[PDB]
Protein backbone atom coordinates (compact mmCIF):
# COMPACT_ATOMS: atom_id res chain seq x y z
CA UNK A 1 0.00 0.00 0.00
CA UNK A 2 2.89 2.50 0.71
CA UNK A 3 4.76 1.83 -2.55
CA UNK A 4 1.39 1.84 -4.10
CA UNK A 5 0.43 5.01 -2.97
CA UNK A 6 3.72 6.86 -3.42
CA UNK A 7 3.91 5.11 -7.04
CA UNK A 8 0.25 7.08 -7.55
CA UNK A 9 1.54 10.08 -6.09
CA UNK A 10 4.89 10.35 -8.26
CA UNK A 11 2.71 9.38 -11.00
CA UNK A 12 0.57 12.14 -10.75
CA UNK A 13 2.76 14.79 -10.14
CA UNK A 14 4.63 13.36 -12.54
CA UNK A 15 0.71 13.85 -14.89
CA UNK A 16 0.69 17.63 -13.77
CA UNK A 17 3.91 18.33 -15.50
CA UNK A 18 2.84 16.52 -18.90
CA UNK A 19 -0.48 18.28 -18.52
CA UNK A 20 1.34 21.74 -17.94
CA UNK A 21 3.81 21.32 -20.48
CA UNK A 22 0.95 20.29 -23.18
CA UNK A 23 -0.89 23.08 -22.48
CA UNK A 24 1.83 25.41 -23.94
CA UNK A 25 1.45 23.61 -27.13
CA UNK A 26 5.14 22.69 -27.84
CA UNK A 27 5.54 18.86 -28.32
CA UNK A 28 9.08 18.79 -27.96
CA UNK A 29 8.57 20.11 -24.56
CA UNK A 30 5.70 17.75 -23.66
CA UNK A 31 7.88 15.11 -24.72
CA UNK A 32 10.88 16.10 -22.33
CA UNK A 33 8.38 15.96 -19.21
CA UNK A 34 7.14 12.43 -20.29
CA UNK A 35 11.09 11.35 -20.72
CA UNK A 36 11.03 12.58 -17.25
CA UNK A 37 7.97 10.79 -16.10
CA UNK A 38 8.81 7.24 -17.47
CA UNK A 39 12.66 8.20 -15.99
CA UNK A 40 11.08 9.20 -12.81
CA UNK A 41 8.92 6.07 -12.33
CA UNK A 42 11.69 3.31 -13.15
CA UNK A 43 13.78 5.09 -10.71
CA UNK A 44 10.85 4.85 -8.42
CA UNK A 45 10.87 1.34 -8.95
CA UNK A 46 14.59 0.94 -7.90
CA UNK A 47 14.27 2.83 -5.13
CA UNK A 48 11.05 0.74 -3.28
CA UNK A 49 12.51 -2.60 -4.66
CA UNK A 50 15.41 -1.24 -2.99
CA UNK A 51 14.08 -0.59 0.48
CA UNK A 52 11.72 -3.78 0.56
CA UNK A 53 15.25 -5.91 0.48
CA UNK B 1 5.64 22.43 -7.25
CA UNK B 2 9.09 22.65 -6.32
CA UNK B 3 8.88 24.94 -3.11
CA UNK B 4 5.23 22.27 -1.99
CA UNK B 5 7.97 19.49 -1.81
CA UNK B 6 10.74 20.80 -0.55
CA UNK B 7 7.91 21.90 2.56
CA UNK B 8 7.47 18.46 2.54
CA UNK B 9 10.68 17.12 3.03
CA UNK B 10 11.23 20.17 5.55
CA UNK B 11 8.29 18.66 7.72
CA UNK B 12 9.01 15.13 7.51
CA UNK B 13 12.59 15.50 8.70
CA UNK B 14 10.75 17.81 11.37
CA UNK B 15 9.16 15.14 12.47
CA UNK B 16 11.80 12.79 12.46
CA UNK B 17 14.19 15.40 14.21
CA UNK B 18 11.24 15.84 17.04
CA UNK B 19 10.82 11.91 17.33
CA UNK B 20 14.59 11.32 17.46
CA UNK B 21 14.82 13.73 20.51
CA UNK B 22 12.04 12.33 22.43
CA UNK B 23 12.64 8.62 22.12
CA UNK B 24 16.09 10.02 23.46
CA UNK B 25 14.94 11.82 26.44
CA UNK B 26 15.62 9.00 28.97
CA UNK B 27 18.03 7.62 27.27
CA UNK B 28 21.30 6.12 29.02
CA UNK B 29 24.94 7.00 29.14
CA UNK B 30 25.71 4.72 26.67
CA UNK B 31 22.82 5.14 24.05
CA UNK B 32 23.10 8.88 24.03
CA UNK B 33 25.34 9.90 21.63
CA UNK B 34 23.14 7.55 18.78
CA UNK B 35 19.98 9.18 19.87
CA UNK B 36 22.03 12.94 19.55
CA UNK B 37 23.43 11.68 16.24
CA UNK B 38 20.18 10.66 14.78
CA UNK B 39 18.14 14.41 15.69
CA UNK B 40 21.72 16.37 13.53
CA UNK B 41 21.20 14.31 10.54
CA UNK B 42 17.46 15.15 10.07
CA UNK B 43 17.66 18.47 12.00
CA UNK B 44 20.25 19.61 9.69
CA UNK B 45 18.45 18.43 6.78
CA UNK B 46 14.94 20.01 7.73
CA UNK B 47 17.08 23.27 7.58
CA UNK B 48 18.44 22.70 4.48
CA UNK B 49 14.80 21.90 3.05
CA UNK B 50 13.18 25.06 4.69
CA UNK B 51 16.02 27.01 2.95
CA UNK B 52 15.42 25.81 -0.54
CA UNK B 53 11.32 25.75 0.17
CA UNK B 54 11.84 29.68 1.20
CA UNK B 55 14.25 29.79 -2.47
CA UNK B 56 17.29 30.55 -1.04
CA UNK B 57 20.21 28.55 -2.54
CA UNK B 58 18.67 28.18 -6.39
CA UNK B 59 21.56 28.11 -8.87
CA UNK B 60 20.73 28.58 -12.63
CA UNK B 61 23.83 27.02 -13.85
CA UNK B 62 24.71 26.60 -17.78
CA UNK B 63 20.43 26.01 -18.62
CA UNK B 64 20.01 23.88 -15.38
CA UNK B 65 19.18 24.30 -11.97
CA UNK B 66 21.01 22.68 -9.15
CA UNK B 67 20.30 23.59 -5.20
CA UNK B 68 23.21 24.54 -3.37
CA UNK B 69 21.69 23.72 0.02
CA UNK B 70 21.13 19.76 -0.91
CA UNK B 71 24.82 19.40 -1.44
CA UNK B 72 25.45 21.17 1.61
CA UNK B 73 23.38 19.27 3.55
CA UNK B 74 25.27 15.93 2.07
CA UNK B 75 28.37 16.88 2.95
CA UNK B 76 27.32 17.78 6.63
CA UNK B 77 24.53 15.04 7.38
CA UNK B 78 26.07 11.60 5.45
CA UNK B 79 29.15 11.73 7.99
CA UNK B 80 27.36 11.89 10.12
CA UNK B 81 25.40 8.98 9.81
CA UNK B 82 28.63 7.03 8.72
CA UNK B 83 29.45 8.60 12.56
CA UNK B 84 26.49 6.12 13.08
CA UNK B 85 27.37 3.22 11.73
CA UNK B 86 30.83 3.40 12.92
CA UNK B 87 30.06 3.87 16.25
CA UNK B 88 27.79 0.71 16.16
CA UNK B 89 30.88 -1.15 14.62
CA UNK B 90 32.91 -0.22 17.07
CA UNK B 91 35.99 2.09 15.32
CA UNK B 92 38.90 3.60 17.12
CA UNK B 93 39.65 7.06 15.28
CA UNK B 94 41.54 5.96 12.73
CA UNK B 95 39.46 3.96 10.98
CA UNK B 96 36.67 6.93 11.88
CA UNK B 97 38.80 8.73 9.69
CA UNK B 98 39.21 6.66 6.74
CA UNK B 99 35.48 6.24 6.26
CA UNK B 100 34.73 10.36 7.17
CA UNK B 101 37.82 10.67 4.20
CA UNK B 102 36.11 9.08 1.70
CA UNK B 103 32.45 10.05 2.33
CA UNK B 104 33.79 13.73 2.13
CA UNK B 105 35.56 13.15 -1.30
CA UNK B 106 32.19 11.44 -2.36
CA UNK B 107 29.42 14.71 -1.32
CA UNK B 108 32.40 17.54 -2.06
CA UNK B 109 32.82 15.67 -5.39
CA UNK B 110 28.98 16.06 -6.45
CA UNK B 111 28.97 19.37 -5.36
CA UNK B 112 31.82 20.54 -7.24
CA UNK B 113 30.40 18.65 -10.31
CA UNK B 114 26.98 20.17 -10.17
CA UNK B 115 28.82 23.72 -10.26
CA UNK B 116 30.75 22.48 -13.01
CA UNK B 117 29.48 23.65 -16.53
CA UNK B 118 30.65 21.54 -19.15
CA UNK B 119 32.57 17.90 -19.08
CA UNK B 120 34.64 18.55 -16.75
CA UNK B 121 31.73 17.92 -14.39
CA UNK B 122 32.06 14.05 -15.25
CA UNK B 123 35.44 13.70 -14.27
CA UNK B 124 34.28 15.31 -10.61
CA UNK B 125 31.34 12.75 -10.75
CA UNK B 126 34.28 10.02 -11.09
CA UNK B 127 36.38 11.31 -8.04
CA UNK B 128 33.32 10.66 -6.40
CA UNK B 129 32.07 7.63 -7.70
CA UNK B 130 35.45 6.15 -6.84
CA UNK B 131 35.57 7.25 -3.57
CA UNK B 132 32.02 6.18 -2.95
CA UNK B 133 33.32 2.37 -4.24
CA UNK B 134 35.76 2.79 -1.66
CA UNK B 135 33.29 3.63 1.27
CA UNK B 136 30.77 0.58 0.69
CA UNK B 137 34.24 -1.36 0.66
CA UNK B 138 34.69 -0.16 4.12
CA UNK B 139 31.12 -0.91 5.26
CA UNK B 140 30.54 -4.49 4.37
CA UNK B 141 34.02 -5.50 4.64
CA UNK B 142 36.16 -3.67 7.95
CA UNK B 143 33.52 -2.50 9.38
CA UNK B 144 31.36 -5.29 9.24
CA UNK B 145 34.26 -7.12 10.48
CA UNK B 146 34.66 -4.74 13.35
CA UNK B 147 30.50 -4.68 14.51
CA UNK B 148 31.10 -8.53 14.68
CA UNK B 149 33.08 -8.47 17.59
CA UNK B 150 29.97 -6.65 19.09
CA UNK B 151 26.61 -8.30 20.83
CA UNK B 152 24.44 -10.12 18.47
CA UNK B 153 21.94 -7.13 18.55
CA UNK B 154 24.36 -4.80 17.61
CA UNK B 155 25.16 -6.83 14.61
CA UNK B 156 22.03 -7.01 13.93
CA UNK B 157 21.10 -3.74 13.73
CA UNK B 158 24.27 -2.47 11.96
CA UNK B 159 23.43 -5.29 8.87
CA UNK B 160 20.14 -3.39 8.52
CA UNK B 161 20.99 0.31 8.73
CA UNK B 162 24.18 -0.46 6.30
CA UNK B 163 22.36 -2.31 3.61
CA UNK B 164 19.46 0.25 3.66
CA UNK B 165 22.28 2.87 3.32
CA UNK B 166 24.57 0.79 1.20
CA UNK B 167 21.69 0.29 -1.56
CA UNK B 168 19.71 3.54 -1.43
CA UNK B 169 22.90 5.75 -1.09
CA UNK B 170 23.81 4.01 -4.68
CA UNK B 171 21.07 5.31 -6.53
CA UNK B 172 21.96 8.93 -5.82
CA UNK B 173 24.62 8.78 -8.48
CA UNK B 174 22.46 7.71 -10.83
CA UNK B 175 20.24 10.86 -10.14
CA UNK B 176 23.04 12.82 -10.54
CA UNK B 177 23.60 11.58 -13.55
CA UNK B 178 20.36 11.37 -15.10
CA UNK B 179 19.17 15.07 -13.23
CA UNK B 180 20.28 18.58 -13.79
CA UNK B 181 23.42 17.81 -12.97
CA UNK B 182 24.33 15.46 -15.72
CA UNK B 183 22.39 14.76 -18.89
CA UNK B 184 19.42 16.68 -17.56
CA UNK B 185 16.86 13.80 -18.50
CA UNK B 186 14.49 13.86 -15.27
CA UNK B 187 13.50 17.52 -14.84
CA UNK B 188 14.17 20.18 -11.73
CA UNK B 189 10.15 18.68 -10.09
CA UNK B 190 10.94 14.98 -11.21
CA UNK B 191 14.73 14.78 -9.85
CA UNK B 192 13.93 16.90 -6.50
CA UNK B 193 10.20 14.35 -5.83
CA UNK B 194 12.61 11.03 -5.94
CA UNK B 195 15.25 12.66 -3.41
CA UNK B 196 12.95 14.27 -1.04
CA UNK B 197 11.63 10.51 -0.89
CA UNK B 198 15.54 9.13 -1.02
CA UNK B 199 16.68 11.99 2.10
CA UNK B 200 13.10 11.04 4.07
CA UNK B 201 14.28 7.26 3.73
CA UNK B 202 18.02 7.18 4.53
CA UNK B 203 17.45 9.71 7.19
CA UNK B 204 14.24 8.95 9.39
CA UNK B 205 13.80 5.85 8.06
CA UNK B 206 17.25 5.02 9.12
CA UNK B 207 16.39 6.59 12.39
CA UNK B 208 13.36 4.57 13.01
CA UNK B 209 14.98 1.35 12.37
CA UNK B 210 17.28 1.92 15.22
CA UNK B 211 14.52 3.49 17.78
CA UNK B 212 12.62 0.23 17.08
CA UNK B 213 16.06 -1.95 17.88
CA UNK B 214 16.80 0.19 21.01
CA UNK B 215 14.53 -1.81 23.63
CA UNK B 216 16.35 -5.27 22.23
CA UNK B 217 19.44 -3.96 22.62
CA UNK B 218 18.91 -2.27 26.13
CA UNK B 219 17.24 -6.17 26.99
CA UNK B 220 20.65 -8.05 25.52
CA UNK C 1 15.55 -8.16 -11.77
CA UNK C 2 13.07 -9.99 -13.61
CA UNK C 3 10.74 -7.34 -12.60
CA UNK C 4 13.36 -4.81 -13.39
CA UNK C 5 13.98 -6.05 -16.49
CA UNK C 6 10.56 -5.81 -17.67
CA UNK C 7 9.92 -2.26 -16.35
CA UNK C 8 12.68 -1.50 -18.14
CA UNK C 9 11.15 -2.88 -21.37
CA UNK C 10 7.77 -1.28 -20.46
CA UNK C 11 9.43 1.95 -20.11
CA UNK C 12 11.42 1.29 -23.44
CA UNK C 13 8.18 0.84 -25.47
CA UNK C 14 6.30 3.62 -23.53
CA UNK C 15 9.60 6.08 -24.41
CA UNK C 16 9.35 4.31 -27.93
CA UNK C 17 5.51 5.98 -28.03
CA UNK C 18 6.35 9.37 -26.60
CA UNK C 19 9.45 9.86 -29.27
CA UNK C 20 7.17 8.49 -32.44
CA UNK C 21 4.55 11.22 -31.29
CA UNK C 22 6.94 14.26 -30.30
CA UNK C 23 8.26 13.54 -33.95
CA UNK C 24 4.62 14.60 -35.71
CA UNK C 25 4.96 17.98 -33.39
CA UNK C 26 1.60 17.59 -32.12
CA UNK C 27 1.73 18.39 -28.91
CA UNK C 28 -1.70 16.68 -28.04
CA UNK C 29 -0.58 13.10 -29.36
CA UNK C 30 2.55 13.46 -27.05
CA UNK C 31 0.20 13.92 -24.11
CA UNK C 32 -1.90 11.04 -25.13
CA UNK C 33 1.80 8.91 -25.13
CA UNK C 34 2.48 9.71 -21.97
CA UNK C 35 -0.60 9.62 -20.27
CA UNK C 36 -0.77 5.82 -21.57
CA UNK C 37 3.05 5.80 -20.62
CA UNK C 38 2.48 6.76 -16.83
CA UNK C 39 -0.52 4.73 -16.33
CA UNK C 40 1.15 1.93 -18.17
CA UNK C 41 3.74 1.91 -15.18
CA UNK C 42 1.49 2.08 -12.78
CA UNK C 43 -0.85 -0.79 -13.90
CA UNK C 44 2.99 -2.75 -14.45
CA UNK C 45 3.72 -2.20 -10.89
CA UNK C 46 0.16 -3.16 -9.81
CA UNK C 47 0.94 -6.44 -11.79
CA UNK C 48 4.64 -7.15 -10.57
CA UNK C 49 3.04 -6.56 -6.54
CA UNK C 50 0.29 -9.23 -7.45
CA UNK C 51 2.65 -11.71 -8.47
CA UNK C 52 5.13 -11.30 -6.18
CA UNK C 53 2.28 -11.86 -3.52
CA UNK D 1 4.92 -2.57 -32.91
CA UNK D 2 1.97 -4.32 -32.09
CA UNK D 3 2.58 -7.27 -34.43
CA UNK D 4 5.70 -7.56 -32.74
CA UNK D 5 3.92 -7.61 -29.93
CA UNK D 6 1.29 -10.54 -30.83
CA UNK D 7 4.42 -12.33 -31.63
CA UNK D 8 5.99 -12.77 -28.85
CA UNK D 9 2.78 -13.57 -27.08
CA UNK D 10 2.41 -16.36 -29.84
CA UNK D 11 5.55 -17.60 -28.86
CA UNK D 12 5.59 -17.50 -25.12
CA UNK D 13 2.10 -19.10 -25.32
CA UNK D 14 3.72 -22.15 -27.63
CA UNK D 15 7.12 -22.69 -25.51
CA UNK D 16 4.67 -22.82 -22.81
CA UNK D 17 2.50 -25.12 -24.77
CA UNK D 18 4.97 -27.76 -25.37
CA UNK D 19 6.81 -27.38 -22.22
CA UNK D 20 3.32 -28.81 -20.58
CA UNK D 21 2.78 -31.42 -23.52
CA UNK D 22 6.68 -32.46 -22.80
CA UNK D 23 5.81 -32.60 -18.70
CA UNK D 24 2.87 -34.48 -19.15
CA UNK D 25 3.97 -37.44 -21.57
CA UNK D 26 4.65 -39.67 -18.61
CA UNK D 27 1.82 -38.69 -16.73
CA UNK D 28 -0.19 -41.57 -14.79
CA UNK D 29 -3.54 -42.12 -15.23
CA UNK D 30 -4.77 -39.13 -12.67
CA UNK D 31 -2.47 -36.35 -13.46
CA UNK D 32 -3.33 -36.67 -17.43
CA UNK D 33 -6.23 -34.36 -17.45
CA UNK D 34 -4.63 -31.95 -15.84
CA UNK D 35 -1.59 -31.83 -18.30
CA UNK D 36 -3.67 -31.51 -21.13
CA UNK D 37 -6.05 -28.60 -19.89
CA UNK D 38 -2.62 -26.86 -19.62
CA UNK D 39 -1.90 -27.88 -22.89
CA UNK D 40 -5.10 -26.77 -24.21
CA UNK D 41 -5.53 -23.32 -22.19
CA UNK D 42 -1.87 -22.21 -23.55
CA UNK D 43 -2.62 -23.54 -27.54
CA UNK D 44 -5.77 -22.11 -28.05
CA UNK D 45 -3.64 -18.26 -26.58
CA UNK D 46 -1.10 -18.91 -28.87
CA UNK D 47 -4.03 -19.72 -31.84
CA UNK D 48 -5.55 -16.04 -31.10
CA UNK D 49 -2.17 -14.36 -30.31
CA UNK D 50 -0.96 -15.96 -34.13
CA UNK D 51 -4.20 -14.32 -35.96
CA UNK D 52 -3.59 -11.31 -34.30
CA UNK D 53 0.09 -11.26 -35.00
CA UNK D 54 -1.37 -11.89 -38.64
CA UNK D 55 -3.54 -8.75 -38.61
CA UNK D 56 -6.43 -10.47 -38.67
CA UNK D 57 -9.51 -9.90 -36.32
CA UNK D 58 -8.76 -6.16 -35.64
CA UNK D 59 -12.02 -4.25 -35.04
CA UNK D 60 -11.45 -0.37 -35.36
CA UNK D 61 -14.66 0.29 -33.41
CA UNK D 62 -15.64 4.24 -33.07
CA UNK D 63 -12.25 5.63 -32.62
CA UNK D 64 -10.71 2.68 -30.93
CA UNK D 65 -8.70 -0.20 -31.26
CA UNK D 66 -10.23 -3.40 -29.87
CA UNK D 67 -9.32 -7.07 -31.08
CA UNK D 68 -11.86 -10.08 -31.65
CA UNK D 69 -9.18 -12.93 -30.86
CA UNK D 70 -8.12 -11.56 -27.39
CA UNK D 71 -11.90 -12.18 -26.12
CA UNK D 72 -12.62 -15.13 -28.17
CA UNK D 73 -9.40 -16.17 -26.63
CA UNK D 74 -10.41 -16.02 -22.95
CA UNK D 75 -14.17 -16.78 -23.74
CA UNK D 76 -12.40 -20.21 -24.15
CA UNK D 77 -9.55 -20.45 -22.71
CA UNK D 78 -10.58 -19.22 -18.70
CA UNK D 79 -13.14 -21.50 -18.67
CA UNK D 80 -10.13 -24.57 -18.65
CA UNK D 81 -8.28 -22.75 -16.35
CA UNK D 82 -11.71 -22.58 -13.94
CA UNK D 83 -11.43 -26.16 -15.04
CA UNK D 84 -8.09 -26.82 -13.76
CA UNK D 85 -9.00 -24.97 -10.49
CA UNK D 86 -12.09 -27.14 -10.35
CA UNK D 87 -10.49 -30.38 -10.65
CA UNK D 88 -7.80 -29.32 -8.18
CA UNK D 89 -10.57 -28.51 -5.32
CA UNK D 90 -12.95 -32.02 -6.20
CA UNK D 91 -15.45 -30.25 -7.81
CA UNK D 92 -18.89 -32.35 -8.94
CA UNK D 93 -20.63 -31.29 -12.01
CA UNK D 94 -23.36 -28.78 -10.60
CA UNK D 95 -19.97 -26.87 -8.69
CA UNK D 96 -18.03 -26.67 -11.85
CA UNK D 97 -21.06 -25.77 -13.93
CA UNK D 98 -21.85 -23.37 -11.66
CA UNK D 99 -18.46 -21.43 -11.63
CA UNK D 100 -18.31 -21.95 -15.45
CA UNK D 101 -21.58 -20.22 -15.85
CA UNK D 102 -19.98 -17.19 -14.04
CA UNK D 103 -16.82 -16.79 -15.80
CA UNK D 104 -18.62 -16.97 -18.99
CA UNK D 105 -20.51 -14.49 -18.13
CA UNK D 106 -17.67 -12.42 -17.05
CA UNK D 107 -15.68 -12.58 -20.60
CA UNK D 108 -19.34 -12.30 -22.90
CA UNK D 109 -19.47 -9.50 -20.94
CA UNK D 110 -15.99 -7.79 -21.53
CA UNK D 111 -16.40 -9.23 -25.49
CA UNK D 112 -19.69 -7.53 -26.36
CA UNK D 113 -18.89 -4.31 -24.40
CA UNK D 114 -15.79 -4.36 -26.09
CA UNK D 115 -17.55 -4.27 -29.53
CA UNK D 116 -20.75 -1.57 -28.05
CA UNK D 117 -19.88 2.24 -29.40
CA UNK D 118 -21.24 4.38 -26.45
CA UNK D 119 -21.94 4.72 -22.71
CA UNK D 120 -24.01 1.15 -23.12
CA UNK D 121 -20.81 -0.70 -22.99
CA UNK D 122 -20.56 0.20 -19.41
CA UNK D 123 -23.48 -1.74 -18.19
CA UNK D 124 -22.25 -4.56 -19.70
CA UNK D 125 -18.91 -4.04 -18.22
CA UNK D 126 -21.07 -3.95 -15.07
CA UNK D 127 -22.42 -7.42 -16.05
CA UNK D 128 -18.93 -9.08 -16.01
CA UNK D 129 -17.50 -7.11 -12.99
CA UNK D 130 -20.53 -7.98 -10.73
CA UNK D 131 -20.47 -11.69 -12.25
CA UNK D 132 -16.58 -11.87 -11.59
CA UNK D 133 -17.16 -10.80 -7.70
CA UNK D 134 -19.82 -14.14 -8.04
CA UNK D 135 -16.62 -15.73 -9.26
CA UNK D 136 -13.76 -14.55 -7.08
CA UNK D 137 -16.28 -15.63 -4.02
CA UNK D 138 -16.77 -19.12 -5.02
CA UNK D 139 -13.14 -19.50 -5.56
CA UNK D 140 -12.03 -18.19 -2.24
CA UNK D 141 -14.92 -19.37 -0.72
CA UNK D 142 -17.33 -23.27 -1.37
CA UNK D 143 -14.11 -24.32 -3.73
CA UNK D 144 -11.39 -23.54 -1.24
CA UNK D 145 -13.72 -25.53 1.33
CA UNK D 146 -13.60 -27.95 -0.87
CA UNK D 147 -10.04 -28.47 -1.46
CA UNK D 148 -9.67 -28.53 2.12
CA UNK D 149 -10.71 -32.35 1.52
CA UNK D 150 -8.26 -33.46 -0.26
CA UNK D 151 -4.13 -33.94 0.75
CA UNK D 152 -2.14 -31.17 2.11
CA UNK D 153 -0.08 -30.86 -1.21
CA UNK D 154 -3.52 -30.57 -3.19
CA UNK D 155 -4.92 -28.15 -1.17
CA UNK D 156 -1.32 -26.50 -1.09
CA UNK D 157 -1.53 -25.85 -4.64
CA UNK D 158 -5.34 -25.01 -5.12
CA UNK D 159 -3.99 -21.61 -2.86
CA UNK D 160 -1.40 -20.82 -4.75
CA UNK D 161 -3.08 -21.35 -7.95
CA UNK D 162 -6.21 -19.75 -6.78
CA UNK D 163 -3.71 -16.97 -5.44
CA UNK D 164 -2.60 -15.94 -8.73
CA UNK D 165 -5.67 -16.22 -10.63
CA UNK D 166 -8.08 -14.09 -7.93
CA UNK D 167 -4.98 -11.46 -7.73
CA UNK D 168 -4.30 -10.98 -11.43
CA UNK D 169 -7.50 -11.66 -12.93
CA UNK D 170 -8.60 -9.00 -10.98
CA UNK D 171 -6.43 -6.44 -13.11
CA UNK D 172 -8.02 -6.44 -16.55
CA UNK D 173 -11.19 -4.95 -15.46
CA UNK D 174 -9.21 -2.33 -14.86
CA UNK D 175 -7.12 -2.21 -18.32
CA UNK D 176 -10.19 -3.06 -19.54
CA UNK D 177 -11.46 0.49 -18.25
CA UNK D 178 -8.61 2.55 -18.79
CA UNK D 179 -7.76 1.30 -22.17
CA UNK D 180 -9.21 1.50 -25.64
CA UNK D 181 -12.82 -0.37 -24.47
CA UNK D 182 -13.20 1.91 -21.90
CA UNK D 183 -11.98 5.81 -21.26
CA UNK D 184 -8.97 4.54 -24.20
CA UNK D 185 -6.32 6.61 -21.58
CA UNK D 186 -3.96 3.77 -22.46
CA UNK D 187 -2.72 3.59 -26.41
CA UNK D 188 -3.10 0.29 -28.22
CA UNK D 189 0.32 -0.39 -27.39
CA UNK D 190 0.58 -0.37 -24.05
CA UNK D 191 -2.70 -2.12 -23.58
CA UNK D 192 -1.28 -5.22 -25.36
CA UNK D 193 1.78 -4.90 -24.02
CA UNK D 194 0.27 -5.60 -20.24
CA UNK D 195 -2.03 -7.67 -21.55
CA UNK D 196 0.83 -9.89 -22.72
CA UNK D 197 2.59 -9.85 -19.75
CA UNK D 198 -1.14 -10.93 -17.87
CA UNK D 199 -2.09 -13.76 -20.23
CA UNK D 200 1.99 -15.12 -19.87
CA UNK D 201 1.46 -15.58 -16.39
CA UNK D 202 -1.80 -16.01 -16.16
CA UNK D 203 -1.58 -19.23 -18.26
CA UNK D 204 1.87 -20.11 -18.77
CA UNK D 205 3.33 -18.93 -15.06
CA UNK D 206 0.07 -20.70 -13.64
CA UNK D 207 1.03 -23.96 -15.71
CA UNK D 208 4.44 -24.15 -14.46
CA UNK D 209 3.89 -23.35 -10.54
CA UNK D 210 1.50 -26.82 -11.54
CA UNK D 211 4.54 -28.44 -13.03
CA UNK D 212 6.66 -27.97 -10.04
CA UNK D 213 4.43 -29.34 -8.03
CA UNK D 214 4.05 -32.14 -9.51
CA UNK D 215 6.53 -34.64 -8.02
CA UNK D 216 5.41 -33.52 -5.01
CA UNK D 217 1.86 -34.83 -5.27
CA UNK D 218 3.41 -38.29 -6.26
CA UNK D 219 5.09 -37.94 -3.31
CA UNK D 220 2.40 -37.79 -1.23
C1 LIG E 1 20.87 12.33 3.66
C2 LIG E 1 21.20 12.20 2.24
C3 LIG E 1 21.94 11.15 1.80
C4 LIG E 1 22.03 9.82 2.48
C5 LIG E 1 22.68 11.43 0.55
C6 LIG E 1 23.49 10.47 -0.03
C7 LIG E 1 24.18 10.92 -1.26
C8 LIG E 1 25.03 10.08 -1.94
C9 LIG E 1 25.36 8.67 -1.54
C10 LIG E 1 25.61 10.69 -3.11
C11 LIG E 1 26.50 10.13 -3.98
C12 LIG E 1 27.14 10.68 -5.20
C13 LIG E 1 28.03 9.80 -5.81
C14 LIG E 1 28.43 8.40 -5.46
C15 LIG E 1 28.86 10.27 -7.03
C16 LIG E 1 28.94 11.78 -7.19
C17 LIG E 1 27.62 12.45 -7.04
C18 LIG E 1 26.84 12.12 -5.75
C19 LIG E 1 27.24 13.20 -4.68
C20 LIG E 1 25.33 12.34 -6.20
C1 LIG F 1 -5.82 -16.15 -20.19
C2 LIG F 1 -6.37 -14.82 -19.95
C3 LIG F 1 -6.97 -14.53 -18.76
C4 LIG F 1 -6.68 -15.22 -17.47
C5 LIG F 1 -7.97 -13.44 -18.86
C6 LIG F 1 -8.68 -13.03 -17.74
C7 LIG F 1 -9.65 -11.95 -18.01
C8 LIG F 1 -10.43 -11.44 -17.01
C9 LIG F 1 -10.41 -11.89 -15.57
C10 LIG F 1 -11.33 -10.40 -17.46
C11 LIG F 1 -12.25 -9.72 -16.71
C12 LIG F 1 -13.19 -8.64 -17.09
C13 LIG F 1 -13.99 -8.20 -16.04
C14 LIG F 1 -14.05 -8.63 -14.61
C15 LIG F 1 -15.11 -7.17 -16.31
C16 LIG F 1 -15.50 -7.03 -17.77
C17 LIG F 1 -14.33 -6.92 -18.68
C18 LIG F 1 -13.28 -8.04 -18.54
C19 LIG F 1 -13.67 -9.17 -19.57
C20 LIG F 1 -11.95 -7.31 -19.02
C1 LIG G 1 17.73 4.85 18.77
C2 LIG G 1 19.12 4.41 18.60
C3 LIG G 1 19.51 3.51 19.73
C4 LIG G 1 20.93 3.06 19.51
C5 LIG G 1 21.40 2.17 20.62
C6 LIG G 1 22.81 1.74 20.37
C7 LIG G 1 23.28 0.87 21.48
C8 LIG G 1 24.70 0.47 21.21
O1 LIG G 1 25.15 -0.10 22.42
C9 LIG G 1 25.96 0.76 23.21
O2 LIG G 1 27.19 1.14 22.48
C10 LIG G 1 28.08 2.02 23.22
C11 LIG G 1 29.29 2.35 22.32
O3 LIG G 1 30.25 3.17 22.97
C12 LIG G 1 28.50 1.30 24.56
O4 LIG G 1 29.37 2.15 25.33
C13 LIG G 1 27.24 0.97 25.38
O5 LIG G 1 27.59 0.31 26.59
C14 LIG G 1 26.35 0.03 24.52
O6 LIG G 1 25.15 -0.32 25.22
C1 LIG H 1 1.44 -30.39 -13.95
C2 LIG H 1 0.14 -30.49 -13.25
C3 LIG H 1 0.15 -31.67 -12.34
C4 LIG H 1 -1.18 -31.72 -11.62
C5 LIG H 1 -1.25 -32.90 -10.70
C6 LIG H 1 -2.57 -32.92 -10.02
C7 LIG H 1 -2.66 -34.09 -9.11
C8 LIG H 1 -4.00 -34.10 -8.45
O1 LIG H 1 -4.10 -35.38 -7.84
C9 LIG H 1 -4.90 -36.30 -8.57
O2 LIG H 1 -6.29 -35.82 -8.68
C10 LIG H 1 -7.18 -36.71 -9.41
C11 LIG H 1 -8.58 -36.06 -9.47
O3 LIG H 1 -9.54 -36.88 -10.13
C12 LIG H 1 -7.20 -38.11 -8.67
O4 LIG H 1 -8.05 -39.03 -9.37
C13 LIG H 1 -5.77 -38.67 -8.60
O5 LIG H 1 -5.76 -39.93 -7.94
C14 LIG H 1 -4.89 -37.66 -7.82
O6 LIG H 1 -3.55 -38.12 -7.73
Amino acid sequence: IFVGALTVLFGAIAYGEVTAAAATGDAAAVQEAAVSAILGLIILLGINLGLVA
Amino acid sequence: GLTTLFWLGAIGMLVGTLAFAWAGRDAGSGERRYYVTLVGISGIAAVAYVVMALGVGWVPVAERTVFAPRYIDWILTTPLIVYFLGLLAGLDSREFGIVITLNTVVMLAGFAGAMVPGIERYALFGMGAVAFLGLVYYLVGPMTESASQRSSGIKSLYVRLRNLTVILWAIYPFIWLLGPPGVALLTPTVDVALIVYLDLVTKVGFGFIALDAAATLRAE
